[PDB]
């Protein structure tokens, strides 16, 4: 009762302005995503030129998938941290997260920085077509 | 890793590179032309298996253990010989000590599937 | 910086080769090289596979072997002695260090190097598994 | 390798399908135009309207079609009548506006009178054809 | 049977009807016949498996297909004249069927979509960049066409989490409005 | 089957919509019409067999 | 690794070479020419060894 | 060694089965439904490539150069004919979802040369 009737004075909202970041944070997110895509391209090139030595305990496919997932997870974590550092005290996503009432830091990172990797049964999106995820890609495309 | 190899199940399915049956009625002149004086040291049919270095050295196995396991599992009916540890060609030859072709096929299936090194 | 070796695909990182060239060109930077190498060797990388951690330790130990071959001998063997008994490092790493050292060194040897390298080769967890016979024969006949 | 001397045609469809053999197609079309210039409009007027497909590749053939339409008299009158009657049979090709443009480009009191006669014949036919004639006139005006 | 190995098997509605020794020009001819509304109707699926030599032609019912623009030499076959004719759709009686009969759009089903190199937008058809591909065969008419009736009501559905789009597709069937104009009778 | 065992051909996907057909109103009503026309013919046999044992002609409307 | 055929309105599984000989091809060149189109591939010949052996 | 195929009878044209005779010490290929026998040109009665490192370049046909869904490179010219454009792809065999080795096919229709970088 006391907290609701004080909230009548203080108020609590959420809107578009809580979902945006400044231009510097957007440049950091885009730089991290570009760096990650370049790293995945380099790992693809290394596996394609047979310069990728497999890790012990798994074949070339599993070590390539592990390297790609490591790069994409590192990108997701870095972009999430960069989005979290841009939040002000007045941010309402942060207000609901750090009160524990609703949401998480992952939700803020997905709204602001990057949604991330979509998974089906613990792996990336499978080649439902003939060596393609969709007909808009080339065959044997293992990129992000 | 030594205990891991002592625990993990290993047959010839996971250690040989390719197996082949030939016809060698005269062991003094073998059809593969690979050290017939070693072949000097009874059925005309032989079972010739070939191993690979990587799977042999992963389990740290040697041909003496495999040959003794073959002899223990099959009695005196099978004669196994082995050489070329330093010649980069991992070969064991198995003959029959006294229609035989189906028997070699059956014992080859048994060696590759149903006996444990 | 954490999550660096996790993002390295090659067997040996290029910066470790930069350390190798630093040790090759100059000898005054050898304590700094060894300090960085023991900092990385003592670091636990929980984000890597256990075999990936083991081969990373082997790579750092290869850099240590190069540092030993470039004249900075006694502190490296002292660190391996420290790692053997009063530290819980992998005995396979110590055996790999002994194998790498004994494949590049030839007689004669000094008294200090023999006195510092003999106890790690007679620790009952190294000598039995692990040429080394020529080295122990030379150490027995000379020292 | 001959012109006319038959009732139906077989090399017209072969040269049309083989066109993308493009050099002999022009020679075959020129031979057919020279044979039909003397005119024999009972079957050589509807079968002469071969289905085209290339515009940029067959711009030279479209230009030579203007010389093929210069035979005049019956060879132009029956061709214009067939081109007018082709609109009632769902002429879904480039021969409904570009082929009629060659007659329109050579409208030296020939295409106008023939078009007026075709409009009078269409009006004298069954009803619900004034909209088709108006659409054809609008398309001829906008295309030319 | 010695000629089977080099030639391409041809299946019509799953029935092996023979072999062809020149499958590329045969598939070009079959495509040219289908684009021109010839004896091959527009809903006939013609799939050429290239890695293993087969050509499958499907004619039966039940095949789910969608229209796609046709891309040749990194250029749309759809030109400004088709759009200009479609603008006065009720005037010159130019329709969707005339757009199909012009060889501009064609219906690609799922099996034929395996063999289709497809552009999402005509902005993918630019040779100035590396362009990621230069052998595009088809283009999307619009990428939003993948949604159904209920999902097309969602404004900005690409800015929502996907289960919320699913929930809205469920609850748009429960909304109140005027369900039909003749509800009085 | 051999190419699948050799591995030269990938195994077929059951959920691939190229391997699936949609039975619309037409095919479903055609299946029903096949069953019911077979039934209608069957009682035409029944009626004609009942009326042919007496040697009398039978009306098709009946 | 024998190849078998499950037939409609037959309860028990039927070897494929028996079906091929039942179609009117009493040979092995005919059946294997219908099955294997390339004689320079001996691996398919190895995998059709046991069906012919069981259909002896 | 190498894989052994089917060799066929001459009269009934069935497959020739291997048979052993006790007089000549040579392998015989006897068809056992019309007793036709044949001399054995090879002693390899049966081989089994169990590692089956198959040559994927043999399994690739040159027709895939005109697949529109395959990517292209101008950076790997054809060794046989010098054409710069070539398609590339990975192997699709069941034994090859453990490597990402590229296989190239020349785009030029005359040669269709396939290789591996
Ligand atoms: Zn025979
Ligand atoms: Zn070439």
């Amino acid at each position: 009762t006391v907290i609701n009737n004080w909230l009548l004075i203080e108020g609590h909202t959420i809107g578009i302005g809580d979902s945006i970041a400044d231009s510097k944070t957007y440049q950091d997110i885009q730089n991290t995503i570009k760096k990650a895509k370049q790293d995945v391209i380099e790992v693809i090139e290394k596996a394609h030129n047979n310069e990728l030595e497999p890790t012990p305990g798994n074949t070339l496919r599993q070590t390539f998938e592990n390297q790609v997932n490591r790069i994409l997870n590192d990108a997701r974590d870095k972009t999430g941290s960069s989005a979290q550092k841009s939040l002000s005290e007045y941010n309402n996503f942060k207000s609901m997260v750090v009160s524990g009432a609703k949401g998480s830091k992952i939700n803020i990172s997905q709204v602001i920085a990057v949604v991330g990797q979509q998974n089906v049964e613990g792996k990336r999106i499978p080649f439902g077509f003939k060596h393609r995820t969709l007909p808009h890609f080339i065959k044997d495309d293992y990129g992000p | 890793k030594d205990i891991l190899c002592r625990l993990e199940h290993t047959t010839l399915r996971k250690v040989t590179a390719n197996t082949a049956i030939y016809y060698d009625p005269n062991p003094q002149s073998t059809v593969v032309a690979e050290d017939q004086e070693w072949v000097n040291v009874i059925s005309p049919w032989l079972l010739r298996v070939e191993l690979d270095r990587k799977h042999m050295t992963d389990r740290k196995l040697t041909m003496e253990q495999i040959a003794e396991k073959i002899n223990a599992g099959f009695g005196d009916d099978l004669n196994c010989i082995f050489n070329d540890d330093n010649a980069e060609k991992l070969v064991l030859r198995i003959r029959i000590m006294n229609d035989d072709d189906v028997f070699l096929r059956c014992i080859e299936s048994n060696m590759l599937t149903d006996m444990t090194l | 910086e954490p999550r660096y070796f996790q993002l390295q695909t090659d067997h040996t990182p290029v910066h470790l080769a930069l350390l190798d060239e630093i040790s090759t060109c100059h000898q005054l930077l050898h304590p700094q090289v060894l300090q960085l190498l023991v900092k990385l060797f003592e670091t636990e990388h929980s984000q890597l596979d256990v075999m990936e951690q083991l081969e990373l330790k082997k790579t750092l130990l290869d850099r240590m072997v190069h540092l030993l071959s470039r004249g900075y001998v006694l502190p490296v063997v002292s660190y391996i002695r420290k790692c053997l008994e009063k530290l819980d490092t992998d005995i396979s790493l110590i055996r790999y260090f002994v194998t790498e050292v004994l494949d590049v060194i030839a007689p004669p040897y000094t008294s200090d190097f023999v006195q510092l390298f003999l106890p790690i080769l007679e620790n009952d967890s190294i000598a039995g598994t692990i040429p080394v016979t020529e080295f122990i024969a030379h150490c027995k006949s000379n020292f | 390798t001959c012109g006319y001397k038959e009732v139906r045609l077989l090399a017209v469809q072969k040269l049309e399908m083989w066109l993308q053999l493009t050099r002999p197609a022009q020679d075959l079309l020129m031979s057919v135009c020279m044979n039909c210039n003397t005119h024999d409009m009972d079957v050589i007027s509807h079968l002469i309207k071969i289905r085209l497909k290339p515009k940029v590749l067959l711009n030279h053939f479209m230009l030579c079609i203007r010389e093929l339409l210069s035979a005049h008299k019956d060879n132009l009158g029956t061709t214009i009548k067939l081109v007018i009657f082709n609109e009632l049979s769902s002429a879904r090709n480039p021969n409904n506006m570009q082929v009629l443009y060659t007659a329109l480009q050579h409208s030296s009191e020939l295409a106008p009178k023939f078009l007026a006669m075709v409009f009078q014949d269409l009006l004298t036919n069954k009803d619900d054809y004034l909209r088709a004639s108006r659409a054809l006139l609008r398309e001829i005006i906008k295309q030319t | 049977p010695a000629a089977i190995a080099d030639a391409t098997k041809i299946f019509v509605n799953g029935c092996w009807v023979g072999i062809h020794k020149d499958p590329e020009q045969l598939m070009n001819t079959l495509r040219k016949l289908r684009r021109q509304m010839d004896i091959i109707v527009s809903e006939v699926s013609m799939i050429r498996d290239i890695r293993e030599r087969e050509i499958r032609i499907y004619t039966d019912a039940g095949r789910i297909c969608r229209p796609l623009l046709i891309v040749e030499k990194q250029k749309l076959l759809l030109k400004k004249r088709h759009i200009d004719q479609l603008k006065e759709r009720e005037y010159n009686n130019y329709s969707w069927q005339d757009l199909v009969a012009s060889g501009v759009v064609e219906y690609i089903d799922t099996l034929e979509e395996e063999t289709v190199m497809l552009a999402m937008t005509p902005d993918d058809l630019q040779e100035k960049e590396v362009a990621y591909c230069s052998t595009y065969t088809h283009c999307e008419i619009h990428p939003s066409m993948i949604l159904g009736v209920c999902a097309s009501i969602i404004p900005f559905p690409d800015h929502n989490q996907s289960p919320r789009n699913t929930y809205q597709s469920a609850m748009g069937k429960q909304a109140m409005g005027v369900y039909i104009t003749n509800f009085h009778v | 089957l051999l190419l699948a065992a050799l591995g030269r051909r990938e195994l077929d996907d059951r959920d691939h919509y190229g391997n699936k057909r949609l039975d619309l109103a037409g095919p479903l009503l055609a299946f029903l019409f096949r069953g019911m026309f077979k039934n209608l013919l069957k009682e035409v046999r029944i009626y004609a067999q009942k009326f042919i044992d007496r040697g009398k002609d039978f009306n098709l409307e009946l | 690794q024998r190849i078998v055929a499950t037939l409609p309105y037959i309860k028990q599984e039927v070897p494929i070479i028996i079906v091929f000989r039942a179609l009117g091809f009493v040979s092995d060149r005919d059946i294997l020419e219908h099955i294997i189109y390339d004689f320079e591939d001996p691996e398919m010949m190895e995998m059709v060894k046991p069906s012919l052996d069981e259909a002896f | 060694p190498g894989f052994v195929g089917i060799r066929f009878c001459q009269e009934c044209n069935n497959m020739l089965y291997p048979k052993e005779d006790k007089e000549n010490r040579i392998l015989l290929y006897a068809c056992r439904n019309c007793d036709y026998q044949q001399e054995a040109d090879n002693s390899c009665i049966y081989v089994n490539k169990i590692t089956h490192e198959v040559d994927e370049l043999t399994q690739i046909i040159a027709d895939v150069s005109q697949d529109p869904t395959l990517p292209r490179t101008e950076d790997h010219p054809c060794q046989k004919c010098g054409h710069k454009e070539a398609v590339f792809f990975q192997s699709h065999s069941a034994r090859a979802e453990d490597a990402m080795r590229l296989y190239y096919v020349c785009t030029a229709p005359h040669c269709g040369h396939r290789w591996t970088e």
